[PDB]
DNA sequence: TATCCGCTCACAATGCCACACGCGCTGCTCGGCCGTTATTCGCAGCCC
RNA sequence: GCGUGUGGC
């Protein structure tokens, strides 16, 4: 009762949210000085990284 | 016992110890150290109890 | 005085450090408390080459500094964003600016 | 000022054997080189 | 060259 199971999600999820924190830190950053009508939603996140 | 041991009785000067317990020194006046202390459990985004 | 304190960042993003303090810093307004980050941190020196005089214009031991007073919150800002590497200086955490003879000695360095 | 007492750090974790995989891209930063030294061919001693 | 994973005495 004491001792937790984690599967495949969990574990999953827990590396998409470790990816995604370095995500934000990277469009926190971009958006920092990102001003109006500039560009779409499509290049302040990095596909590849995560 | 705990009380009589406890150097500072006061609210600012435990922020600070409290502050150079956990960072390697550096203490700030009343900037990082109360913002550190409630960072570090009091915040969500670096504290998540599931 | 709007001394010249000397820090060290992460090496070779140097100048990334320098362009993230500078959005810092004119992000929080706070032009009145700071000042530049070391752009005549460009020595125009290069390696010619023919037909392609493609010429970066870096040369410099790096150690991106800015001018600021010294200020504990000030000093959280310029230690809460990244390639805080080394904020070095001779103390605890609050250190002292260098003479104005090396600030001469680094304008000769940008006359050239 | 001495005598232990308490907090802090280095150091150890068989021995082996077998199999498999896995070791990132891009923006600053630094040093620095001649067609007379190094490449290639003509010639001859020595073993088969 | 090591690390990781797995198995065996």
């Amino acid at each position: 009762g004491n001792r937790r199971i984690r599967s495949v999600g969990e574990m999953a999820e827990n590396q998409f949210r470790v990816g995604l924190v370095r995500v934000e830190r990277a469009v926190k950053e971009r958006l920092s000085l990102g001003d109006l009508d500039t560009l779409m939603p499509q290049d302040m996140i990095n596909a590849k990284p995560i | 016992e705990t009380l009589r041991v406890d150097p500072t009785n006061d609210r600012l000067s435990a922020l600070v110890e409290i502050y150079r317990m956990m960072r390697p020194g550096e203490p700030p006046t009343r900037e990082a150290a109360e913002s550190l202390f409630e960072n570090l459990f009091f915040s969500e985004d670096r504290y998540d109890l599931s | 005085k709007k001394r010249w304190y000397v820090v060290q960042a992460f090496s070779g993003f140097e100048g990334r450090v320098a362009t993230s303090l500078r959005e810092h810093i004119k992000l929080h307004n706070m032009e009145d408390l700071f000042g530049e980050v070391m752009v005549p941190t460009e020595e125009v020196v290069e390696i010619r080459g023919g037909q392609r005089r493609k010429s970066e214009r870096k040369f410099f031991p790096g150690y991106v500094l800015v001018q600021m007073v010294m200020n504990d919150a000030s000093w959280h800002l310029v230690r809460s964003v990244p390639r805080v590497m080394g904020f070095i200086g001779g103390t605890s955490d609050r250190p002292a600016p260098i003479s104005d003879k090396e600030v001469d000695a680094i304008m000769n360095r940008l006359q050239q």
